[PDB]
């Protein structure tokens, strides 16, 4: 039928209006928040066995 | 209706072997540890026995050591205590607490009604000081609560209660664990402290608040209570 | 170290270990059959013999029987396929008489041989019932196999028609050792049908605990 | 002539050269067969074959029980090369002694265990026993090494160098009139065994040949291994208690007097309980590597 | 008509050209010049030993150390992640269990598998025990992924190739977002729960708005289905984890794909991704029976948990993100720190 490549048509419009900034600066602001909570994240720094809630 | 109904008390001469019984209607019976708590005409709260879900852990008060002796029927959803040897410091009001154990459970947190029993003629020490204040509605209050032991554990946990008895009533939680509200309870309760040293806080105090308030630890077996400080006018 | 009140969530979760050890003890010694077909192959009769997926529990000979008809899940059969990995066995059910057209033999041989030779079902055994032999025996009085199967050879004959169909079917197994595949000729016919199934379970079971033993 | 006074009774203990001259060697290949597939055995149980669903279990401790065995023995070789000439000391020989008597009947107990497994999980497919848990499987373990040092205690409440002349002397299996219960066990543990084995092999082979399942080419292997199972229980095991039983006959027929009758019968004794240790040598080869698994 | 479908191609074309456009330089030529973080050795600090199946789904508390895991022996299993201590077990109505979610306020559960149905249980009454506070209907295919919004919203994902958010209350879809063409498999809900990302096995994945019900933006790439989703906890970005053994980070800003972690070792699909606390690290679950803590920002092997005998299936990292949650087609659950 027409009526799903109507919708089809019409979705595609919608994401075509929606405007994206540039890749590098998405990196960047991807870089900008791992390195501002990377002195909270017991995974990446381990974290000491005296506050670590699983000794096991 | 998660009601616990108590029967068997009444007139027993000394020496007797009277048995109460405990008919719980409402809730899964069968999941929650539940206790045996006295309470002497002119006095505060006593524990007396302990039975766990399963029946596999059982404790007893050392005043009842030996004559006591705690059981359940959990598929007909009843609890026992025989008692034997019966003595004139018997002579109390009996309830049937129910209370549930696991991570962030609310233990103590329903009492039954009681049943009168007139017999005819290391432990933590928990200190109220305090006995009786006059309070007005609209004002705070602060119930003070000292302890012997630090009631602080090494998980985090400092195992304190807080209870309100309303006159002519049964008791009913209000604090578990010296800082969570019980469900029900409205927000202007409050329970605050450190190791030996607790208080509940009553911020814009109001009618049917008055009652005896009474501190409990559950730190370790034999559960303690302390005297009591009654709220009036 | 344990306060008392560590000590009766402890307590509590021996007494959860004990439920679910019980649970799945009792659970263990149930068979699990994965029903499958293609429609109007005849899932139906043979269930009523004894939205999602389908349950049916029955008894034979003190062995309690979970068949799960997974017949109306039209999604990606390989996204959820492995969730049956482990079953007792498979019954897969054709319809002899669905060899007119629309094909559809056809269609229930690659669904057969998609199944068998699957990497969930690499050592699950499948029990095939070919149903409706009556319906077979009057389209083949009439018409012939030959517009199902160009090149068969044979005359207008039940059994040598039927035979020729359950060979067909059973040369679809690529891993023909380690995976066994039952025939019964069913048809709307005597409990005989539950027979063989327990059958084929047993000879399953009894190469399952040979494994487990390890001699196999 | 030979006899001598242990325990207020009339044994011929004898000192022959073939004691010395044939034993040691038999000892040392059982010795280097004996951790070559009883260690390969134990390593691959404790390190891989994660599973450890209850049949293992019993396999596990029939392993021990040939490894336990075959550790004691060097001692028993270091008794042959002599002519029964002990040095170690009573508590050495009390423990070796308890060892190898307890250990045959280890191996025995838990092979026939395994046998009656096989049993019940082929005549018997739905039956409960052949889902009991790890738990319960270790507890049968237990339970059944309970038995097993139940009747072979005996041995090291009796600190035995017993005296021939300038020769410390071990042997329990000694030839006098009595029965200690060493030589009524000594048959009790092959004879029941036997029987339970091979009724249970009998009943594998009918329902496996019955139910028409002998036509894959794995079926007919198992059927087989389980033959091959009874036949090395039987002929490992069998000619020793035979020539208990001989030597019971002239006990009772000639008594203890004139100990000469006692010729190289009890040799050839000595020479197929060492077949007792061949038993745990053959075990690795048979239940095990040999096993389409592990 | 043709009208549409020259209509049709020449907005994808349109996207792609303005995508290209958008994209400048490559993030790793930007992230190269960081240091790496190293070899990130975890280990098992607690083994969660009580499901009897394969275990299909987990997911944490927001408090950190309660967490739901859900297996196909018919189990809700409710533990105590630091003591190992079972708080509850929930007997399910159907086995067939493939997602499972816990409340954000901790008071309900969510589960639901090959039924259709997704079944909320309410965790805190005053009978002591967890019954069933609510069974939501209307999905025609099996349910893949659920995630609670608050106490009485409920997102799903099914593959019947529709989302919806349902309310509690009434049992109703709320919202109904349909614009896949195969089975959803995954969800990850945004931190401020106001968008949500689902991956479907068209090899695509889609954004929509929560508040009233459209695909924002569509990101391609993937070379089969995608099995996991995970939102970055910037909420800017996510990735998602495919059959053809790759993971792939995403940006919602730049509608486009930013990195793909793959290695030419692993050939094995994703069966779960998750990110670390301050999404440096993509931990992601792999079906070789390992889990592969990669550099989300430099991709690279960071680290690898190797400790299940069978295809790690679920996959989780706490609140605080103190520690990690995996669990396997083994019956055992594995966190580690
Ligand atoms: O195998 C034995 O038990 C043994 C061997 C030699 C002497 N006495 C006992």
């Amino acid at each position: 039928s027409i009526a799903q490549a109507r919708k089809l048509v019409e979705q595609l419009k919608m994401e075509a209006n929606i405007d994206r900034i540039k890749v590098s600066k998405a990196a960047a602001d991807l870089m900008a928040y791992c390195e501002a909570h990377a002195k909270e994240d017991p995974l990446l720094t381990p974290v000491p066995a005296s506050e670590n809630p699983f000794r096991e | 209706d998660v009601q616990l109904v108590e029967s068997g008390g009444g007139l027993v001469q000394p020496g007797g072997s009277r048995k109460l019984s405990c008919s719980a209607s409402g809730f899964a019976f069968s999941s929650f540890g539940m206790h045996w708590v006295r309470q002497a005409p002119e006095k505060g709260l006593e524990w007396v026995a302990y039975i766990s879900s399963g029946s596999g852990t059982i404790y007893y008060a050392d005043t009842v050591k030996g004559r006591f002796t705690i059981s359940r029927d959990d598929p007909k959803n009843t609890l026992f205590l025989q008692m034997t040897s019966l003595r004139s410091e018997d002579t109390a009001m009996y309830y049937c607490v129910r209370s549930i154990y696991y991570y962030g459970s609310s233990p103590f947190d329903f009492w039954g009604q009681g049943t009168t029993l007139t017999v005819s003629s290391s432990d933590i020490v928990m200190t109220q000081a305090t006995s009786s204040v006059p309070v007005t509605p609209g004002e705070s209050v602060s119930i003070s609560c000292r302890s012997s032991k630090s009631l602080l554990h090494s998980n985090g946990n400092t195992y304190l209660y807080w209870f309100l008895q309303r006159p002519g009533q049964s008791p009913q939680l209000l604090i578990y664990r010296m800082s969570n509200l019980a469900s029900g309870v409205p927000d202007r309760f409050s329970g605050s402290g450190s190791g030996t040293a607790f208080t509940l806080t009553i911020s814009r105090l109001e009618a049917e608040d008055v009652g005896v308030y009474y501190c409990m630890q559950h730190l370790e077996y034999p559960l303690t209570f302390g005297a009591g400080t009654k709220l009036e006018l | 170290t344990l306060s008392a009140e560590d000590k009766a969530a402890v307590e509590r979760s021996k007494m959860i270990d004990r439920n679910l050890r019980e649970d799945g003890e009792k659970a263990a010694r149930e068979v699990k059959l994965l029903l499958l077909g293609a429609g109007e192959s005849g899932k139906s009769t043979i269930v009523k013999q004894m939205t999602g997926i389908v349950e049916t529990h029955f008894t034979f000979k003190d062995l309690h029987f979970k068949m799960f008809d997974v017949g109306a899940q039209r999604s990606e059969r390989k996204k959820w396929i492995h969730c049956f990995e482990g079953v007792t066995a498979i019954i897969f059910c054709v319809a002899l008489s669905d060899y007119d057209l629309v094909n559809r033999m056809h269609e229930s041989m690659k669904l057969f041989d998609s199944i068998c030779n699957n990497k969930w079902f690499t050592d699950t055994s499948i029990i095939l019932f070919l149903n409706k032999k009556d319906l077979f025996e009057e389209k083949i009085k009439k018409s012939p196999l030959t517009i199902c199967y160009p090149e068969y050879a044979g005359s207008n004959t039940y059994e040598e028609a039927a035979a020729y169909i359950q060979c067909q079917f059973e040369d679809l197994n690529k891993r023909k050792d380690t995976k066994e595949i039952y025939t019964h000729f069913t048809c709307s016919t005597d409990t005989k049908n539950v027979q063989f199934v327990f059958d084929a379970v047993t000879d399953v079971i009894i190469k399952n605990n040979l494994k487990d033993c390890g001699l196999f | 002539d030979h006899f001598l006074e242990i325990d207020k009774k009339n044994c011929c203990v004898f000192r022959d050269d073939f004691i010395v001259k044939v034993l040691p060697p038999v000892l040392g290949l059982e010795f280097i067969f004996g951790l070559l597939g009883n260690g390969l055995a134990l390593w691959i149980f404790c390190f891989h074959l994660k599973s450890w669903k209850s049949s293992r279990i019993f396999l596990f401790n029939l392993a021990v029980a040939d490894f336990l065995l075959i550790i004691c023995l060097p001692f028993l070789m270091d008794n042959y090369v002599r002519r029964w000439d002990w040095k170690f000391g009573d508590i050495p020989c009390r423990l070796m002694l308890f060892m190898l008597a307890m250990n045959r009947q280890g191996s025995i107990i838990f092979l026939t265990v395994v046998a009656v497994d096989r049993y019940f999980r082929v005549v018997h497919p739905h039956h409960a026993l052949n889902k009991i848990s790890n738990r319960t499987a270790a507890i049968i373990s237990c339970l059944l090494w309970g038995i097993t040092i139940g009747l072979t205690v005996h041995l090291l409440k009796k600190k035995m160098p017993i005296q021939n002349g300038g020769a410390n002397l071990c042997s329990s299996f000694s030839i006098c009139h009595t029965f200690q219960w060493h030589e009524a066990m000594f048959l009790l543990e092959f004879f029941l065994p036997l029987g339970i084995i091979l009724f249970c092999s009998a009943r594998i082979i009918w329902s496996l040949r019955q139910r028409q399942m002998d036509r894959h080419a794995k079926i007919k292997r198992a059927i087989t291994f389980i033959m091959v199972v009874a036949i090395v229980f039987v002929i490992c095991f069998l000619p020793s208690v035979v020539v208990r039983i001989r030597i019971f006959w002239l006990l009772h027929t000639s008594g203890t007097q004139n100990c000469e009758v006692y010729r190289s019968v009890d040799l050839a004794f000595f020479i197929t309980l060492s077949f007792t240790y061949m038993n745990s040598m053959l075990d690795p080869v048979v239940y095990y590597f040999s096993s389409p698994s592990f | 008509l043709d009208q549409l479908r020259q209509e049709a191609e020449q907005l994808k074309n349109q996207i792609r050209d303005a995508r290209k456009a958008c994209a400048d330089a490559t993030l790793s030529q930007i992230t190269n010049n960081i240091d790496p973080v190293g070899r990130i050795q975890m280990r098992t600090r607690r083994t969660l030993r009580g499901h009897l199946a394969k275990i299909y789904a987990m997911h944490w508390g927001t408090d950190s150390r309660l967490l739901v895991s859900a297996s196909q022996d018919g189990k809700l299993i409710i533990w105590d992640s630091y003591t190992t201590n079972k708080v509850h077990a929930i007997p399910l109505r159907s086995s067939w269990v493939m997602t499972c979610a816990y409340a954000p306020s901790g008071n309900y559960v969510a589960c639901g598998g090959l039924d259709n149905i997704c079944s909320i249980y309410n965790l805190k009454t005053r009978e002591g025990n967890v019954r069933v506070s609510r069974e939501l209907a209307g999905h025609t295919g099996y349910l893949s992924c659920c995630r609670f919004l608050d106490d009485n919203q409920i997102v799903t994902s099914s593959g019947d190739t529709t989302c919806a958010l349902w309310d509690i209350e009434t049992g109703q879809q709320t919202t109904t977002f349909t614009g896949h063409t195969g089975d959803v498999m995954s969800l990850s809900l945004a931190p401020d729960t106001r968008l949500f990302v689902s991956g479907a096995c068209d090899a695509s994945a889609k954004l929509w708005d929560v508040r009233e019900g459209m695909c924002r933006q569509t990101f391609t790439g993937h070379e089969s289905d995608i099995n996991a989703i995970c939102f970055f906890p910037n909420g800017n970005a996510f990735a998602t984890g495919s059959d053809d053994a790759t993971c792939r980070l995403f940006d919602l800003r730049a509608d486009q794909e930013l990195m793909t972690y793959s290695h030419d070792n692993i050939i094995c699909g994703i069966t779960s991704v998750s990110f670390s606390k301050s999404g440096r690290l993509l931990l992601a679950g792999y079906d070789d029976f390992n889990c592969n803590v990669w550099d989300a920002l430099k991709a690279d092997r960071a680290g690898v948990l190797a400790g299940h005998d069978n295809r790690v299936s679920c996959l989780g990292v706490t609140d605080d993100g103190m520690a990690v949650a995996t669990g396997s087609w083994d019956s055992f659950l594995k966190i580690w720190n």
